[PDB]
């Protein structure tokens, strides 16, 4: 299924405040009015691109959709990223993992050979995600407030804030989710180009495309 | 000055603009996070027991905040010579990771560990890369080796024809029988253990006390550094002319507390063209402000060097709290135009001779300056039915001058 | 272009003496500026003073004359156009006028008493006085029109005088986007000033735009050429900003000196 | 001063904002000659025959 | 290395030299105003009554 994205994805680019000044930066972003593949994996979780960092969605208000399995070849050949929850501490592991048919995870294990690096840290509710990696910095957005303009879909404007960096440095393709044993769309980012208004206190208040338009 | 800048001895009547002032910065403050994670590198030098040179301990550290200063000033321990670092630099520098490497040797075998470097240990148990290695720590041990050790714990190997590339290790334990012709000529026999065991005593000598030998590898611009040395901190001042070093962020100014209030993820705010305001202390984490500190450039006000030889000078767009002969010197005027000093301030009101400006300009009578007056006063006495018609005239006759040329110059081009 | 480092004014000192000529450019507009002002306004050399009791034949002055109760002395009208209109970090500077605008209010309601009591008799030698009837008969009958016309249709004239000035504050008042010059000129400025601040940011090619990090991260063999390059494109655009000045305080001179010619026509004399 | 191409103009991006002030400039010219024109000519409201 | 050297002196002198040009440009503009203003002065004052 296909789905159009309004006006969502707009995230803090920087860790500079301003105020009152509208600011025009060109930096990877989700192009607005973007077609997004809406999966409903119920009574199925396929293989898909990472080309250049991801967004990710949700809107069921439980531990479902738990981990976000990432690398360049699914085995233990190569180091893949994992990040799980649970439900009080979210643990991300960078250390080898052989492949997993069909994992089930909710609040899989292989092998951990050659293990270098660990971390550890603490209408519905929609879970707005954005994972970007640049210069062997691979960061992690977040936005855990849902806004209900309209009913049953995601329209409305909101902003991310950075919640996580890692100085992991690798490269990684293919990135797929982890359930449970018995609803996430996905969009790719483009290197566009944008114009902010800030508010008094900081917030972004809108945002403006910069080729998509005449008027824009 | 003004003899100077105009490269003239005489000067008339008029203002002039010699150079400029500034406040220049008094001292230096840098500040730097709160809390410092600390390593676990205690458990490396004081661990319990270390294994054998043939089979020497690996560890892997990193992302890291290490001090080797306190480490360096510690007298505990036999030797500490490193290869192309300067240890006192040791705090200031970042690498990717580091390899740590453990095991105890005799006494006389300290010196085999160098790179291209002969030896039984140096070629047939590890063999030191053809580059630099971290450094080696050596410290003597046999107070809790060559006391209570166990007599066969620890052991060397003694094989041959195996140089050992670097960084590599051989802990297969099998018996060296070539089992062909170049051993007797025969199968079986010359089989002998390539491991042997250290021979150590209660206070044996020197040569063959056990040393515990530890070897840092260092990584450098294989990944983003990870692992760095502390930094040192200090405290803040406020409302003086200081450059800072918040975070690595420079900067020359006068800090203010400040009424803005940040998000919990921003660092340091602007206004336009890239001109920090706002900064937060990593310690405190109070938000604080940035302003440029007065600077400007002065003016001379002379009435003619043929007159007289007495000046008056006037800072231009500075109030007058900190100025620093002229330091005192005479009656300090505050305008809205800057400060003024030098001259004397009078009540009245005259013409406008060297203009000043904010509707002020000075003149010499010793040099005075006043507000401008706009010339005479009067009242007409309208009425209406009264005129008022000429009886006599005079005729006079007035000047004006108009330029309508200028010289005709021609430089030539290749010439030039 | 060194912003307080020793090694930068080293370099900078073998470029020759081109501050002192910018400087010197500088101050002759400013100085130029200065002129203009005080020679479009002082044109009298009295202050006259409009009579405490006005019985102008039947017109109507109150709204254009100086409001004592204003601190500020400003008639309603000079209120209006001032409320209407409305726009020191790395060594810029701006220089405060010569004239504030108490004396240029006071120039300007000398003008208007003068020119109400007088006529063009203050503009040839000393004030006359002269009833303001007998004025607007002469300045009919400059025009061809017989005098006789005035004194038959006096009242007819006051009202019309008073509704017009009345719709004149009205349109001021409500219709706006009528300053057009003055704002645009006051956003040139301000764009021109900007941009040159906002000119610093630029790599020019070089690995950073502040001097002090690329000071500290190398040695000077190459650091010399990048301070070179960043010290030329900075000179480059210091220059440009100079010359677009130049060139707008060229047209400013011409468009005041029209001014000055205009007021110093029409308003001491009939056109 | 690039001719289409792409590393100049990944070069040239990194000099300021002088082209904005170029063409600003040269804009404000041809309205100021457009508006001296039509300003010399209509002087009257009708047409007259 | 002497080309490289003549290729220093040439650009800078270059500079300097389009600096005096551009003034000279804009002095002589100023100039001409004020002599037409004369002739006009001149035109006006004296073979007539103003
Ligand atoms: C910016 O922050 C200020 C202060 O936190 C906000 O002002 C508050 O708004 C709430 C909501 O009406 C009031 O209950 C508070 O009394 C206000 N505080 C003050 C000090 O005025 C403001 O709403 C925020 N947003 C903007 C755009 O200013
Ligand atoms: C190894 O252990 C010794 C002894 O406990 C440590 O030396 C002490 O270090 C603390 C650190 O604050 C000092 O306060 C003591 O005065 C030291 N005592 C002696 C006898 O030196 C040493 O720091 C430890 N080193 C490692 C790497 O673990
Ligand atoms: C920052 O480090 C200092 C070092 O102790 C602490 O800050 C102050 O600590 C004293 C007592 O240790 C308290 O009374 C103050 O209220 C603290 N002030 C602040 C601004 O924190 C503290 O350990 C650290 N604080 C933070 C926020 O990291
Ligand atoms: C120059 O700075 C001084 C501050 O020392 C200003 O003094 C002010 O004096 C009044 C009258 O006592 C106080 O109410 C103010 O609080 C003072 N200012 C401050 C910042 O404390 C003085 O006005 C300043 N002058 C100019 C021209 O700015
Ligand atoms: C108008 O003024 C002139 C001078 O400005 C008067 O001429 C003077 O008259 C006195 C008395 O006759 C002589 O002593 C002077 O020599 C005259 N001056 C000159 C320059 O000739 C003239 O009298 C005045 N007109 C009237 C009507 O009083
Ligand atoms: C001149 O015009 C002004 C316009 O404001 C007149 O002032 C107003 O006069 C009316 C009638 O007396 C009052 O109701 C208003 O309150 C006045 N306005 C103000 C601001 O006070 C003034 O009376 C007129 N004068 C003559 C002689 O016609
Ligand atoms: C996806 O894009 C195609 C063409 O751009 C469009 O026809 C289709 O409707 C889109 N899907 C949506 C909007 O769900
Ligand atoms: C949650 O699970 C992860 C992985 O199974 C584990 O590392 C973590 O310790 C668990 N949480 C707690 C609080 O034990
Ligand atoms: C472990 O992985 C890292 C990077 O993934 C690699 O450099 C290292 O050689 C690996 N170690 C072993 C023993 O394979
Ligand atoms: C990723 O791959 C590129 C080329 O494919 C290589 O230059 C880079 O070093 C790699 N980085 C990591 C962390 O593997
Ligand atoms: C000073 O002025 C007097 C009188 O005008 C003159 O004689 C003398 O030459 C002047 N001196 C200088 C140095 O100008
Ligand atoms: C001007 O006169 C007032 C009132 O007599 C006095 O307070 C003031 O000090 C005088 N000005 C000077 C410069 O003495």
């Amino acid at each position: 299924a296909y789905t159009n994205s309004f006006t969502r994805g707009v995230y803090y680019p920087d860790k500079v405040f301003r105020s009152s000044v509208l600011h025009s930066t060109q930096d990877l972003f989700l192009p607005f009015f973007s077609n997004v593949t809406w999966f409903h994996a119920i009574h199925d979780n396929p293989v898909l691109p990472f080309n250049d960092g991801v967004y990710f969605a949700s809107t069921e208000k439980s531990n479902i959709i738990r981990g976000w399995i990432f690398g360049t070849t699914l085995d233990s050949k190569t180091q893949s990223l994992l990040i799980v929850n649970n439900a009080t501490n979210v643990v991300i592991k960078v250390c080898e993992f052989q492949f997993c048919n069909d994992p089930f995870l909710g609040v899989v294990y292989s092998s951990a050979n050659n293990c270098t690096f660990e971390y550890v840290s603490q209408f519905k509710n929609l879970r707005e995600f954005v994972f970007k990696n640049i210069d062997g910095y691979f960061k992690i957005y977040s936005k855990h407030t849902p806004i209900n303009l309209v009913r049953d879909l995601p329209q409305g404007f909101s902003a991310l804030e950075p919640l996580v960096d890692l100085p992991i440095g690798i490269n990684i393709t293919r990135f797929q989710t982890l359930l449970a044993l018995h609803a996430y769309y996905v969009g790719y980012l483009q290197p566009r180009t944008f114009l902010l208004k800030y508010n008094e206190n900081g917030t972004i208040t809108d945002a403006v495309d910069c080729a998509l338009d005449p008027l824009s | 000055e003004t003899k100077c800048t105009l490269k003239s001895f005489t000067v008339e009547k008029g203002i002039y603009q010699t150079s400029n002032f500034r406040v220049q910065p008094t001292e230096s403050i840098v500040r730097f996070p709160n809390i410092t994670n600390l390593c676990p590198f205690g458990e490396v030098f004081n661990a319990t027991r270390f294994a054998s040179v043939y089979a020497w301990n690996r560890k892997r550290i990193s992302n890291c905040v290490a001090d080797y200063s306190v480490l360096y000033n510690s007298a505990s321990f036999s030797t500490f010579k490193c290869y192309g670092v300067s240890p006192t630099k040791l705090n200031d520098l970042c690498f990717t990771n580091v390899y740590a490497d453990s095991f105890v040797i005799r006494g006389d075998e300290v010196r085999q560990i160098a790179p291209g470097q002969t030896g039984k240990i140096a070629d047939y148990n590890y063999k030191l890369p053809d580059d630099f290695t971290g450094c080696v720590i050596a410290w003597n041990s046999n107070n809790l080796d060559s006391k209570v050790g166990g007599n066969y714990n620890y052991l060397y190997r003694l094989f041959r024809k195996s140089n050992l590339k670097p960084f590599e290790r051989d802990i297969s334990t099998e018996i060296y029988q070539a089992g062909s012709t170049p051993c007797n000529g025969v199968e079986g026999f010359n089989c002998y253990f390539p491991l042997q065991s250290y021979g150590f005593q209660p206070t044996n000598g020197v040569g063959y006390q056990p040393y515990r030998v530890v070897v840092l590898s260092f990584e450098l611009l294989h990944a983003p550094a990870t692992v760095c040395g502390p930094k040192k901190s200090t405290n803040l001042v406020k409302n003086k002319c200081v450059n800072f070093n918040f975070n690595g962020l420079t900067g020359t100014g006068v800090l203010t507390e400040s009424n803005k209030k940040f998000l919990p993820f921003q660092q340091f705010g602007r206004d336009i063209a890239d001109t920090t305001d706002a900064v937060r202390d990593p310690q405190t984490l109070e938000i604080l402000d940035i302003t440029p500190c007065s600077f400007g450039g002065v003016s001379v006000i002379t009435p003619g060097t043929n007159t007289s030889n007495q000046v008056a000078v006037l800072y231009q767009g500075v109030n007058c709290t900190e100025v620093p002969v002229y330091s005192t010197g005479s009656n300090v005027f505050q305008t809205r135009a800057g400060c003024l000093i030098g001259a004397e301030h009078v009540n009245n009101s005259y013409e406008c001779d060297i203009p000043i400006g904010a509707g002020i300009c000075a003149s010499y009578q010793s040099i005075i300056a006043y507000t401008m007056s706009l010339g005479a006063e009067n009242s007409v006495a309208y009425s209406n039915n009264s005129i008022a018609i000429p009886t006599n005239f005079t005729i006079s006759v007035t000047t004006e001058i108009l330029p309508v040329s200028m010289t005709k110059t021609s430089v030539d081009c290749t010439m030039y | 272009i060194c912003g307080d480092s020793t090694e930068c004014s080293n370099l900078l000192l073998q470029y020759g003496s081109f501050c002192t000529q910018l400087n010197r450019a500088l101050t002759g507009i400013a100085v130029e500026q200065d002129k203009n002002t005080q020679e479009v306004f002082a044109q009298v050399k009295q202050i006259y003073k409009t009579p405490p009791i006005k019985d102008f034949g039947g017109f109507n002055f109150s709204q254009i004359l100086p409001d004592p109760s204003k601190p500020s002395k400003r008639s309603f009208i000079e209120d209006l156009l001032f409320n209407k209109v409305t726009l020191k970090f790395n060594g810029l500077t701006v220089l405060p006028p010569l004239l504030t605008d108490e004396m240029i209010a006071q120039y300007t309601s000398a003008l208007l008493a003068g020119t109400i009591t007088s006529g063009w008799t203050f503009g040839a030698g000393a004030a006359l006085q002269i009833p303001f009837a007998m004025q607007m008969a002469y300045r009919f009958n400059g025009i061809g029109v017989t005098q006789n016309v005035l004194y038959e249709n006096q009242k007819l004239i006051a009202n019309q005088f008073n509704s017009a000035i009345g719709k004149i504050q009205d349109s001021l008042s409500s219709t706006a986007s009528a300053l057009g010059k003055l704002q645009d000129v006051v956003n040139q400025n301000a764009q021109a000033l900007n941009t040159l601040v906002k000119q610093l940011s630029s790599n020019f090619g070089a690995i950073s735009s502040v001097l002090n990090d690329i000071l500290s991260r190398l040695d000077p063999p190459e650091a010399e050429v990048q301070i070179d390059r960043l010290i030329t494109g900075r000179l480059q655009s210091l220059q440009t900003y100079v010359t677009q000045q130049l060139i707008r305080a060229a047209e400013i001179r011409a468009s005041a000196n029209l001014a000055a010619t205009k007021m110093s026509e029409c308003v001491l004399g009939q056109s």
